[PDB]
């Protein structure tokens, strides 16, 4: 999981 | 009487559990968000934003609701879109939990989502609302203030209370940063009690970490859904954080298995990593006759397509  | 006029006038009010297997001799006691309207700590910025948008009048009947979510705030604000008469449309990564998507479309959400790689959510979203900006209204939960405000005037208020004021410690895992934000600033400000406010943050994406040792931002991919965005989101009050624990994707992953099986807690991800962060600390004979309160952000059904089961 990342940006957001 | 005590019956609420809709689902969103239900939030909060959770409940405060110590843990047996963790900690040192009961000084972790951890609030299970996940007793809640749509089961997350998400659905009380769900309701506010939306109640705040309403008294501001960017909210009104006919009016379309946009966010960017990773899921949970995304489940909140359609069960309060549904609840309280609302069209809304959202975005979300691939890569997300497929309950999460599975309950989305129940809600009756527009659903539209984007590259898992790009994290991205948030970009496009605003390309959305750009397409008729009075049809659409865009909540932004990462830079809403009416996100940390709820946990101010609820979450934080719940903890003192139900501590009696013994709270010494608060651990909470940030993704938008409201909840940590928003208790901390109840709990320091409001009742003028100086605990230690203690940030959790995937090791594999530590940006906070980063960013206040003055180091190479370096955001990166990780399994604890819910927490590290990869940047330092608006709404997380730097200034309020008096320490930052990093923990890992596994260990956080074995730590809400051993809460399930151990506890008999269904916790979530981010649940099993807040509290790996908060046993480090109570075992720290600093913090060993500490009150250490973690945040428990969600619970583990939202999960059963994930490495948790
Ligand atoms: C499962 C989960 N854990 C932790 C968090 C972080 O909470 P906050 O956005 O208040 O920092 C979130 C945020 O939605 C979440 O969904
Ligand atoms: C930081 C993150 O993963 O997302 C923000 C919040 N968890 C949401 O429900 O969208």
């Amino acid at each position: 999981f990342e940006y957001g | 009487m005590a019956i609420y006029a809709d689902n969103s006038y239900s939030i909060g009010n959770t409940p405060l559990v110590r843990l047996k297997h963790f900690g040192h001799n009961g000084n972790v006691v951890v609030k299970i968000e996940g007793r809640n309207p749509s089961y997350s700590v998400k659905c009380r910025i769900g309701a506010n934003m939306v109640w705040q948008a309403e008294k501001d009048g960017t909210l009104t009947k006919g009016k379309e609701i946009v966010d960017a979510t990773s899921g949970n705030t995304g489940i909140a604000l359609a069960y309060v879109a549904a609840a309280r008469g609302y069209k809304i449309t959202l975005t979300m990564p691939e890569t997300m939990s497929l309950e999460r998507k599975r309950l989305l479309c129940g809600l009756g959400v527009n659903l539209v989502l984007t590259e898992g790689a790009k994290g991205g959510a948030i970009a496009k979203a605003e390309e959305i609302v750009a397409s008729d900006p009075s049809r659409y209204v865009m909540l932004k939960q990462f830079e809403n203030p009416a996100n940390p405000q709820i946990h101010r005037e609820t979450t934080g208020p719940e903890i003192w209370k139900d501590t009696d004021g013994k709270v010494d410690v608060v651990v909470a895992g940030v993704g938008t940063g409201g909840s940590i934000t928003g208790i901390s600033r109840a709990i320091k400000l409001d009742f003028g009690k100086q605990i230690t406010s203690v940030a959790v943050e995937p090791v594999e994406s530590p940006v906070i970490s980063q960013t206040l040792a003055g180091e190479e931002v370096k955001p990166g991919p990780h399994k604890i859904q819910g927490i590290g965005a990869g940047f330092i989101p608006k709404n997380l009050d730097l200034s309020i954080i008096d320490r930052v624990e990093t923990v890992d994707s596994d260990t956080a992953l074995a730590t809400a298995r051993r809460l399930m099986a151990e506890e008999g807690i269904l916790a979530g991800i981010s649940s099993g990593a807040a509290v790996a962060a908060a046993d480090r600390l109570a075992k720290l004979p600093e913090f060993a006759d500490k009150l250490i309160v973690v945040i428990l952000p969600s619970a583990s059904e939202r999960y059963l397509s994930t490495a948790l089961f």
